[PDB]
């Protein structure tokens, strides 16, 4: 869909793993469909696979990071998101995806566009979109800023 | 060994995480047992004071308020009264027995007992008093308990105040409870599952008269909210979609897989080296398939959930297959679209390519379905006969038992219908292709042979699961409304076939245990629905007869949302909430509230004239106006008529602040009454009337508008005043300006406020009504169906 | 789709403000077309060209 009426922005999301996005709201989102779901099955054993994921997603909501330096030994609060995990991969994406639909939705105030493509892959994403009329210079750096 | 650390204030995000429940983790209900009977007024020792306005060597008893805490502004007393009408409804009891609140009199003859403790504490009190007369003594010594125990029947002596009889004789008269016997126990149960000699009832217990019962409210849907409410309708509809699949019974003993499917592959006579559409047939005819299609089925048709289909055309014996199914399942049962694309299959490789016809020419959105218009296309009566019931197989709404039920044929139950799918496969093998080749022929012809060699077994699966179907509708009583859903559950095609070919001679009955399950917690539900919704209409009927403007009735419907453990309503929005406020508004209020808000009604103003803290309002007479003579006050500056004075409300000068009339009235000394709530203060001073300060208070009205900080005073005038050797040399009766409106204290009446409280002595409450009864089956193959005939019997 | 139960009015502050810009707007407009007037018409008359 690249035509000279559509534009394409593309943004790295790598640097996205101690930020206030990936904190309490990422993990409570889990948490809450988590209890849906609980409440949408009869089964025992589901439910409790269901609730040891939901503690895991407690428990990672408060981590400390063991780092030395030296002799002695730091550790930090960091209630936040990384790799070496089953989750990461496809969490990280489902939250990037929820991310860009939620901020694409606010160009829509001064823009009208159709959004033809959303893809989100670790370590950057890229969501194409079309236009009622041809592009600009000046609408690609509106839409950037 | 050592460490170190470092800290981060991470922001608390924190959602409303609407907290759920599931059906049959609703708890049911906690019966209220009275405390107390709810006081309102008590008594009290005042002063007394003669005409002339000095003081007696003795005190009399009025009633007063308890807990004065009445507002300024007539909107916030009305909000205190629906507050109290709250208070009454959470402490109206359902049932009650007085012995256990009674206590004893220690001034009674007979060495009786009384009510409650405030009334011996009452008594005790006038009688230890010296001021009291002898014949009170005599009457309280008089007072007892009286028994009569042929009839079950306490009448207890009680004293308090008219208002506080009027309630807890309603209380009394208005108990809802009912005697309990095994006839009950009996006919609570559904006839359905009386009437059905697979089930087998007993009891080993004889219960007596002197039990008591509630009954439950299972009035309908007084919402509607099937009608328009779709959102609401799709979370009922899978809340209760989920409850069915936890009842429908797993299969019994199926033939063994390996083995069925060896034979299913000795008779297809497959090869090795082709690719052979055949094989497909056998994809995904495992067990635990066949148990959640036949899960599914029936849970979607009790629970009036909308399910759609996935299938892959490669495999024709999911077509084969699910022929059978929208012949016994109706069709407005599926989504539109997904039985669109299955017929257009199945009539596009097994019926117009066998008759010898083109393929289609189909339109996405034709209004007819493509077995409709291949009933006519084809000339064959037999096929067609059978596309004509297939079109017009749909549900019979009936309403039996109070319940609403979509019934199938009766053609369906008795499995007769597989007679004339099974005549059309065989008329369909019968047919040569002409157009198209030998293999195809083959493959068509040995798939329907495989569903073909199983008569038997198809006629008694489609008479189980009639037969089960109904015997868990039995057990419903909110009333089954068919109307799509928003959202679908996908059934498989490969579980279908897995059921029809992985099934015999074995017959899974619902257990009397499930079955008391699910009517218990659709009951909880139900009633729960129908006290919920009488408490909210309840309140929204009352803040409308009483002007209370500014109140928002959204809280309510959140609240009537949440007590409706299954809802998210931190994401219900607000337009939805209001339709349902304007639903709610168009209904009766039960009997109960409404009784107690027509008592609070006519005694609210009662109430309100009592509350020695705020007045009903202020008089401005610009002239030399007496004061009253009174016996807990003496002379006092009183008004208890308000008549001749023209009358400004408050209330409407606080909502439209418009002072140019109160401000000209007080510029030119016009007389004028100003109603409303208002505080005082008690000026029991003499050379402050003389002086005539209570005059003083309206002129900052003018310079500051705000008439909020505005307190009259009460020249309340006694022997108790510092200066009253004035009223009694000089011979004056006191006179004032800016008479205060406001009522008295009424008179204590210990004769006439004793009243006989009557109540049953000694019963019992039974909740978990089907407890007392034990229920089995008779063994599964020798089960009977409504034709009085063994179901699962074909071989 | 988002709206319901908030009534909002201009504050009299506001109203005056957007009252007594326009008048000044207005009054300066009529101003100083009376002055280019007046220049023009002394030039055309002081045979100014």
């Amino acid at each position: 869909f690249l035509s000279n009426n559509s534009m394409v922005l593309y943004t790295d999301v790598s640097q996205w793993d101690s930020s206030q996005h990936n904190t309490q709201p990422f993990r409570k989102g889990i948490i809450m469909g988590l209890d849906m779901l609980a409440n949408m099955t009869n089964d025992a054993r589901v439910i409790q696979t269901l609730n040891l994921y939901k503690q895991t997603q407690i428990n990672l909501m408060d981590s400390y990071v063991q780092i030395p330096d030296g002799n002695v030994i730091k550790k930090i609060q960091y209630g936040a998101v990384a790799s070496g995990e089953k989750q990461t991969k496809a969490a990280n994406s489902i939250a990037n995806l929820a991310l860009i639909k939620t901020v694409l939705s606010r160009i829509s105030n001064k823009y009208s566009f159709a959004t033809k493509i959303i893809r989100v892959d670790g370590d950057d994403n890229y969501a194409v979109l079309q236009f009622n009329t041809e592009v600009t210079k000046q609408m690609v750096q509106d839409v950037s800023n | 060994v050592q460490y170190e650390i470092l800290q981060k204030t991470i922001p608390t995000f924190e959602p409303k995480e609407s907290i759920l429940k599931k059906l049959e983790d609703i708890k049911p209900e906690q019966v209220k047992k009275q405390t107390k009977l709810f006081r309102i007024f008590e008594p009290r020792q005042l002063p007394v004071y003669r005409a002339n306005g000095e003081k007696e060597l003795r005190n009399r008893w009025y009633w007063k308020l308890k807990r004065d805490t009445l507002p300024d502004g007539d909107y916030d007393v009305r909000e205190y009264f629906l507050n109290l009408y709250d208070q009454v409804l959470t402490e109206m009891p359902d049932y009650l027995l007085l012995k256990d609140m009674a206590v004893e009199n220690k001034n009674s003859r007979d060495a009786g007992k009384v009510v409650d403790s405030e009334t011996a504490a009452i008594c005790d009190a006038i009688f230890q008093d010296e001021e009291t007369e002898g014949v009170v003594r005599r009457f309280i010594a008089e007072m007892r308990q009286r028994v009569q125990a042929d009839r079950n029947v306490v009448n207890y002596p009680s004293i308090l105040h008219p208002i506080d009889h009027a309630f807890n004789e309603y209380f009394l008269q208005h108990q809802l409870v009912e005697p309990l016997n095994n006839d009950i126990i009996f006919n609570y149960i559904p006839e359905r599952i009386r009437n059905d000699v697979n089930y087998i009832l007993n009891m080993d217990r004889n219960l007596p008269s002197t039990a008591r019962y509630i009954r439950p409210n299972l009035l309908q849907d007084r919402l509607n909210l099937h009608d328009n409410f779709e959102s609401l309708w799709d979370t009922i509809t899978t809340s209760n979609y989920i409850l069915a699949r936890s009842v429908v019974p797993d299969l019994k003993e199926l033939v063994s897989t390996e083995a069925q499917i060896q034979k299913m592959s000795q008779d297809l006579q497959l090869e090795a080296l082709t690719i052979q559409s055949e094989t497909q047939f056998l994809t995904g005819i495992n067990s635990q398939a066949a148990n959640d299609c036949f899960k599914t089925l029936i849970a979607a048709m009790l629970s009036q959930r909308t399910m759609s289909l996935d299938f892959v055309t490669t495999n024709y014996m999911s077509l084969i297959s699910g022929m059978w199914l929208l012949t016994v399942v109706p069709n407005d049962m599926f989504i539109r679209e997904s039985l669109v694309a299955c017929q257009l299959a199945i009539i596009n490789t097994i019926i117009y390519p066998a008759f010898g016809m083109q393929r289609m020419h189909y339109r996405n959105g034709d209004p007819q379905t493509p077995f409709q218009i291949a009933e006519q296309q084809i000339q064959n009566f037999q096929v067609a006969n059978w596309l004509h019931f297939v079109n017009n197989n749909q549900f019979r709404q009936v309403v039996i038992d109070g319940v609403l039920n979509q019934v199938l044929n009766d053609n369906i139950r008795n499995g007769h219908v597989v007679n004339q799918l099974m005549e059309a496969l065989m008329q369909l093998s019968r047919q040569q292709f002409p157009t198209m080749p030998v293999d195809y022929k083959r493959s068509i012809q040995r798939g329907i042979l495989l569903l073909s060699n199983r008569l038997g077994q198809l006629v008694d699966l489609t008479r189980l699961l009639a037969y089960n179907y109904e015997t868990l509708m039995a057990c419903i009583t909110m009333n089954m409304q068919h109307v799509q859903t928003l959202t679908t559950e996908k059934l498989q095609l490969t579980s279908v076939t897995s059921l029809c070919m992985l099934i015999g001679n074995a017959t899974v009955i619902p257990s009397p245990q499930t079955l008391f399950h699910y009517y218990n917690v659709n009951v909880n539900f139900h009633s729960n629905y129908n006290e919920r919704i009488n408490d909210a209409v309840a309140i929204i009927t009352a803040a409308n007869r009483l002007n209370l403007y500014q109140k928002k009735m959204k809280s309510i419907v959140e609240d009537f949302l949440k007590r409706l453990q299954i809802f998210d309503i931190s994401r219900v929005p607000d337009d939805q909430m209001y339709r349902l406020r304007d639903r709610l508004r168009l209904l009766p209020v039960e009997i109960r509230r409404l009784d107690i808000f027509n008592l609070i009604l006519m005694n609210m103003e009662q109430i309100e004239r009592a509350s020695d803290k705020i007045a009903q309002g202020v008089i401005i007479a610009y002239r030399d106006m007496q004061l009253e003579r009174d016996e807990m006050y003496g002379y006092v500056n009183i008004a208890r008529n308000l008549d001749g004075f023209q009358q400004i409300n408050l209330e409407e000068l606080m909502r439209t602040g418009d002072y140019a009339q109160i401000t000209n009235m007080l510029l030119n000394n016009q007389p004028v009454a100003l109603v409303g709530a208002l505080p005082f203060i008690t000026d029991s001073s003499v050379i402050s009337l003389v002086a005539k300060l209570d005059a003083t208070v309206f002129a900052q009205i003018v310079k500051l508008r705000k008439v909020d900080t505005l307190k009259p005073i009460l020249y309340k005038i006694n022997s108790d005043s510092n200066d009253f050797y004035l009223v009694a040399n000089y011979d004056w009766v006191p006179t004032s300006t800016t008479k205060v409106y406001k009522q008295i204290p009424q008179q204590f009446d210990f004769r006439a406020s004793m009243h006989m409280l009557t109540s049953n002595l000694t019963f019992t409450v039974y909740s978990d009504l089907l407890a007392f009864v034990s229920a089995d089956t008779v063994e599964p193959i020798n089960a009977v169906a409504f034709d009085n005939m063994r179901i699962m019997n074909e071989l």
